[PDB]
DNA sequence: TTTTCTATGACATTTGTCATAATTA
DNA sequence: ATAATTATGACAAATGTCATAGAAA
RNA sequence: UUUCUAUUUACGUUUUAGUACUCUGGAAACAGAAUCUACUAAAACAAGGCAAAAUGCCGUGUUUAUCUCGUCAACGUUGGCGAGAU
């Protein structure tokens, strides 16, 4: 039971009384605490260690980003949610279909950042269209995607999913 | 042929393994798994929604079609004048006064009737993501518009704000109606006109059809009038065939829920531990009628005894106790208490099915005003604006009083008064029905996903009977995850609890100084929960001493294995061995009650209620466990420990189980069909060590089901429990006797042996699926000749969005401003170089200046630029749809033609195919039929000749053998270069790419063009027998569909 | 103030008294703790954490020490490496 | 309405601090 | 001798676990 | 346990037309040019199929091995029925 991070919870903006259900602790001594009529340092290591098991899953604070798309029309709305950026594309080529999004974007953006010249492949609208060069460079040691461009995959396609809106809640 | 059998299921959310056990001889004589796609709520919406949309257009379009029909009966409107010119809003202010012309008056109009405008204010349906919500909008437009008509604040926003669509033009129909009739009344002194004509003017404008009116004559989806309405809107009940479902917050229906709780209820007291008739009146009355929210505390005052004696209720995520309330009966209070309203359970009934199905007010007011009751006019408006009634099907009110008059005489509960009265499904005649019938599972209340696995394995159960005969005994398992969104959650938080107990371990293995912490981590995950604190004895416990010498303590079962069937951590706790010893087979309750123990069961049972609110670290369910004063020798307890931990009680499962059932027992069918908790099959797969991994594939959907079917066997070869057995269709023993009879790995290894686990997968021949998806991108034509896409850059003043940054750097030429307005180029550019190091420029630009990046002018009177158009790729497959835009200077298009078979040739020895797109289906009536001129073209396309012969046509999942290797077609990826894409049958590729840990990519693509020497078609049934198709010479044309 | 290390301290073979005068702890604390007459929980988390801090010091073996040392002109440098200072 | 929010306190129990009295090699 | 160590207190002042108070929404 | 439907509003993607914008000839009336950026009307908004002045109607969901026998129905192929086989 760390003082620094018991001092964390006390100074966050939970509830008193919503931190004392979650820890059993009585929204009495949190409030007091916070008030400055009482010192951590006199609390006991049983209800300390129990506040500090709460701030534990709130210090590690775990982004969860839903991705709402709608259609052009704003009739048929698509919705995926997951971990990572990386994670929201998986379940969006899963749930709904890889050709819900525009056709080969994922390889499209790793030739961009590898440095490919788009053209060369002969980019169309069905995407690569000269398979045969597509694989040569992904025999080649490719430079990986960065987690944070699974966003720019999402948001340059127009094909179905016209209008993208990504929340990201962080708890 | 005749042979006992075993059959045990696995119904996923994804699939539904079947396997099937020798009665006698625990052998295997077939496995298997259905696999289907995941069926989604979203779909469905989708095409509802759309539904609603084609009509929403079509009544616009049929609303203007008439509107000028009629204005061609007056010949205010005629072919020859031309409306083109004319301004809608100019032409409405000029004629609320002065004078229209011919042409000016048929714009207004027509243009009146284009937006008539939301009726019930409240009736919109639609999120709140423009910041201003719909009922707040026309308060403001109603504030605003006290002495101004409609056509007045249009003009006035178009002339100041340059702009009158958007979020800002929602406005109410009565205003609409007040100027249309005002500037008719002023119309009417100049050019022939009569009230007839103004009356049907005025009612095409405000017409608009109710809720409870539905569409037009012909339709699949209406009704002919209000009483084909009820019955639409409610449904037959299944108990009793004539009789229509009532809703659910209605009082009789709540009485009958909260008399479930109240029976559920035990409270230890000399009197019997369940409730009888009177007191449950006087409780029910009292507390349901007196308070709005009914708490426990409130209970145990009522009944004058402690609330630490009151056990088995219903708890809310929270831990708030939960218990039912009378909705409808304390809002009936809220407004009115007279007796004569309150003390009517037909009326409080009728009151509470008229706020449910009717959502207007209007409407909810003029019925119970018809209903000849005792209400008066002042009340009925007050309890017109009631909301939160939203509940249509529910059980039949004349089977709701039955229940209820059983529940208030006996202390029984639902599921045991369904056995009793052995209340059987009548909407289908069961007797008759040769196999069991899909059509019940649809009047059950389960969501699609549930749906669709139950249809899906009742056909399983189908074909196993009509293959091996009839089952002696089913066993069904329905999966925990409610669906997939749940699979993720939940493996996500499993991880984060596996990822924080690690954290404890780790940090407890470095400051010990000892790796024993690696084999004591159940112990030590004990020891904090129980906060090194003997249960038994109130002795005070070191974590150090536990790794020092694990031997002396012990994880011992709160409740004896042999009724509590519960093998959680909640069930498990560190004693001092001589304290496991000591209490044996039985339960806290006795043994703290007896002298052997060092410490009182009061002051037990008082540490046990402070740590359990302490910490949270004594779950609700163990300090049940812990204090359960009942004796376990009873059989009614036993029984309640079985159904709580062995047999499943979610709805869903029941109502499966019910089904069969009924099915088995209308046909005198000697078969015994039971369920399994979710929890037994992961402990038995645990004990039997099969948990190896969870990626082999879907095999692991049928392995499991092999374990439940397991399950029978291993609870009648022994007596011991074989009365429980009897107890889940329809003494006690220490825990080395359950580890005896369950751990035991004997002819279990067939399991680990067998590797012919058929798999199969659903075809999904359904025409019409989709044809292309909506966006209709426009195309321009470049110097090379070619057609390029014109995407839309959008939201750029937004704080996140670089595209235009990214572009402008990279290649300015792509923006159509680069070449076809120069300038304003150059001012975006002198405006990106400046404010470059920001992600958005435009948006530190709108930070510093205020000003949205302006067209170049020479008087700085540019209007904002908001979408900038860029030539974004060349294009390749399209739906041209440029016809129906007449006189378009440049293409129309859409993309991704959505492939719905593809038909395999041999010609010259070459394998070639030809892709019927799903927009060759067209529709005439029921037949589905093959455009014969759009086929003859693409098979052309192809280079086909006429003497081609014919192998195969390929749906969605058929199988295909290409080369020797068995694959399931998902689609044609590319038609103009030959490419086909499939995923392996029995593993879905990514997952096999993880078990080698390559990084090729996820689809299989192959490709049939050439160096392709075989293409066969392979077929499996429901079961998943794998029978080479030999198809019929020429690919079929018409689908009954 | 991690309850296994303080526990660590408490099983220790050093002294109560000997302990307490390092942590600053009441030994008549220390060795209730040792009998039980108290528990480890109701002890204030100022007392905790000092007898965390103490414990924590006694895990620093394992440590390899280098010495660099350069001439006064920063020009012939001498190096020399150990397990302990000496 | 009513239902959680902070604040304040009651009470039985336990602290921390500051002592002793003893003990043994 | 003697010093460090080991057991129990006494007492002022807290603490955990229950409330209630009044408010606030 | 919460599905299946129902009516409606504003938007929105697109083309054409008009008014602003940009440009050239040019004193420009205007003539054009460019169709880029904003508005504004009208039209289309899954391909299409019925219907026939109608508060009009269907089209993205459920149900799906294939071959066969016969039976029946729609209409020869599809059904549906049944009974098999692979």
């Amino acid at each position: 039971s760390m003082r620094k991070t018991i001092e964390r919870l006390l100074n966050s903006e939970l509830s008193s009384n919503s931190i004392a259900v979650r820890t059993g602790v009585s929204q009495a001594v949190i409030s007091k605490l916070r008030n400055g009529k009482k010192e951590l340092g006199n609390l006991t290591l049983n209800s300390a260690e129990k506040l500090f098991e709460y701030q534990k899953e709130m210090e590690k604070v775990d982004t969860w980003i839903v991705y709402r798309g709608r259609t052009a029309d704003m009739n048929k709305s698509y919705i995926a949610e997951g971990s990572t950026y990386e994670e929201v594309y998986n379940n969006f080529v899963d749930k709904y279909g890889y050709d819900v999004l525009d056709e080969d974007i994922y390889e499209i953006q790793l030739l961009k950042k590898n440095g490919e010249n788009l053209d060369d492949y002969d980019v169309d609208s069905d995407g690569i269209n000269n398979y045969d060069k597509l694989d040569e460079f992904r025999e080649s040691d490719y430079v990986d995607l960065e987690d944070y461009d699974y966003r720019e995959l999402f948001e340059n396609s127009s094909s179905q999913v016209y209008y993208h809106e990504f929340e990201i809640t962080h708890e | 042929m005749k042979r006992n059998y075993i059959l045990g299921l696995d119904i996923g959310i994804t699939s539904v393994g079947y396997g099937i056990i020798d009665y006698e001889t625990r052998d295997v004589i077939d496995a298997g798994v259905r696999l289907f796609k995941e069926a989604n709520v979203e779909n469905n919406e989708g095409r509802r929604s759309k539904r609603g949309a084609r009509r929403l257009k079509r009544r616009r379009r049929h609303r203007i079609q008439r509107v000028k029909k009629l204005l061609f009966d007056y010949n205010l409107l005629t072919d020859h004048s031309e409306l083109s010119g004319i301004n809608p809003y100019e032409a409405r202010v000029k004629g609320l006064s002065q004078k229209l012309s011919e042409e000016e008056f048929s714009a207004a109009l027509l243009h009146l009737a284009k937006r008539r405008g939301v009726h019930n204010v409240n009736e919109v349906e639609e999120d709140t993501g423009n910041e201003l919500s719909t009922k707040e909008q026309i308060s403001r437009n109603s504030k605003a518009l006290e002495e101004k008509y409609v056509a007045e604040l249009q003009l006035e926003r178009l002339k100041k704000d340059g702009e009158v669509r958007g979020s800002i033009n929602r406005f109410k129909t009565s205003d609409y109606v007040k100027e249309a009739k005002q500037l008719l009344k002023v119309q009417k002194a100049y050019h022939q006109l009569d009230q007839s004509f103004i009356d049907t003017y005025i009612d095409l404008l405000e017409t608009r059809r109710t809720y409870y009116e539905g569409p037009g004559e012909g339709s699949p989806f209406g009704w002919k009038d209000i009483k084909e309405w009820y019955e639409m809107l409610m449904g037959h009940c299944t108990y009793f065939p004539e009789e229509l479902r009532s809703v659910k917050y209605a009082y009789n229906a709540d009485l009958y829920n909260a008399l479930n709780d109240l029976n559920n209820l035990v409270i230890t007291r000399d009197e019997n531990e369940k409730l009888e008739y009177y007191e449950k009146f006087q409780i029910i009355e009292n507390v349901f009628k007196q308070k709005k929210k009914p708490t426990l505390k409130q209970i145990a005052k009522e009944i004058l005894v402690n609330e630490e004696d009151i056990k088995g209720y219903r708890v809310t995520s929270t831990g708030k106790p939960e218990f039912t309330n009378l909705k409808v009966y304390h809002d009936i209070k809220d407004i009115t208490a007279r007796k004569e309203i309150i003390e009517n359970a037909e009326l409080l009934d009728q009151i509470a099915k008229i706020l449910t199905i009717y959502q207007s007010s209007e409407d909810i007011q003029e019925e119970l005003t018809n209903l000849n009751s005792e209400l008066t006019q002042e009340e009925i408006e007050q309890i017109s604006n009631l909301k939160g009634y939203t509940g249509t099907h529910n059980l039949s009110l004349k089977a709701i009083n039955l229940i209820l008059d059983e529940l208030w005489h006996t202390n029984d509960n639902q599921i045991a008064i369904f056995n009793r009265l052995k209340l059987v499904p009548k909407k289908v005649d069961l007797s008759q029905q040769k196999e069991i019938p899909t059509t019940l599972v649809d009047d059950f209340i389960l969501s699609p996903v549930v749906k669709r696995s139950f249809i899906q394995s009742i056909k399983v159960i189908n074909a196993i009977i009509k293959k091996y005969g009839l089952p002696n005994d089913i066993i069904i398992e329905l999966a925990r995850e409610k669906n997939s969104k749940d699979a993720q959650k939940m493996i996500n938080e499993m991880q984060k609890r596996n990822r924080q107990t690690n954290e404890r371990i780790e940090e407890i293995i470095r400051t010990t100084g000892k790796e024993n912490a690696k084999y004591l981590i159940e112990k030590i995950k004990l020891h904090d929960m129980q906060e090194g604190k003997c249960l038994y004895s109130l002795e005070a416990i070191p974590l150090e001493d536990l790794l020092n010498n694990p031997f002396n303590y012990e994880v011992d079962h709160i409740i004896p294995r042999s009724v509590s069937f519960d093998n959680s951590f909640n069930n498990k706790v560190l004693v001092k061995q001589e304290e496991n010893s000591k209490k044996g087979n039985r339960t806290p309750f006795q043994y703290l009650s007896s002298s052997d123990s060092k410490i009182s069961y009061e002051t037990f049972k008082k540490h046990i209620l402070n740590l359990a609110k302490g910490k949270g670290r004594i779950s609700k369910t163990k300090k049940e466990y812990l204090l359960e004063e009942r004796d376990i020798n009873r059989f009614s307890v036993q029984k309640d420990f079985i159904n709580r931990n062995l047999v499943d009680t979610r709805y869903a499962t029941r109502g499966l189980m019910n089904l069969l059932r009924s099915y088995f027992r209308v046909n005198n069918l000697d078969v015994k069909v039971k369920s399994i908790n979710g929890g037994f099959t992961s402990f038995l797969r645990r004990k039997w060590k099969f948990k190896k991994e969870r990626n082999k594939g879907y095999k692991h959907h049928a392995e499991d089901a092999l374990i439940i079917a397991n399950a029978d066997f291993i609870f009648k070869e022994w007596k011991k429990l074989d009365k429980a057995k009897k107890v889940m269709e329809n003494e006690i023993e220490t825990e080395q006797e359950y580890k005896e009879i369950f751990i035991t790995p004997h002819q279990i290894k067939h399991i680990k042996d067998f590797k012919d686990y058929k798999y199969s997968h659903r075809v999904d021949k359904k025409p019409n699926r989709e044809l292309i998806n909506d966006t209709l991108y426009s195309t321009r034509k470049d110097d090379k000749g070619n057609t390029l896409i014109v995407n839309n850059l959008n939201g750029l003043y937004d704080k996140d969005n670089d595209k235009l940054k990214k572009l402008i750097n990279k290649s300015p030429e792509k923006l159509l401003m680069y070449h076809h307005d120069p300038q304003t180029y150059q001012k975006l550019k002198l405006i990106m170089e400046q404010y470059g190091d920001e992600k958005n420029p435009l948006y530190k630009y709108y930070e510093e200046t205020g000003n949205y990046l302006t067209k170049y002018s020479k008087k700085d009177n540019g209007p904002v630029i908001k979408k900038i158009k860029y030539y974004g790729n060349k294009l390749n497959a399209h739906l041209d749809i440029t016809d129906d835009y007449p006189n378009s200077r440049n293409k129309v298009v859409k993309l991704s033609l959505k492939p719905y078979r593809f038909d395999v040739y041999l010609d010259n020895g070459v394998y070639k195919f030809v892709t019927v797109k799903n927009l060759d289906v067209i529709k005439k009536e029921n037949y589905y039929e093959v455009n014969s001129k759009c086929y003859e073209e693409a098979k052309k396309l192809k280079k086909i000749s006429n003497q081609a012969e014919f192998i195969a046509s390929f749906y969605n999942n058929d199988l295909i053998k290409i080369n020797g290797e068995l694959y399931r077609v998902i689609g044609v990826n590319n038609d103009l270069l030959n490419r086909i894409e499939v995923n392996m049958i029995d593993i879905t590729y990514r997952e096999y790419l993880e078990n080698m840990n390559d990084k090729r990519p996820p689809r299989i693509i192959k490709t049939i063009a050439s160096k392709t020497q075989s293409i066969k078609k392979y077929s499996t049934d429901i079961l998943g027998n794998l029978y080479e198709v030999k198809s019929k010479k020429h690919p079929q044309i018409i689908k009954k569909g």
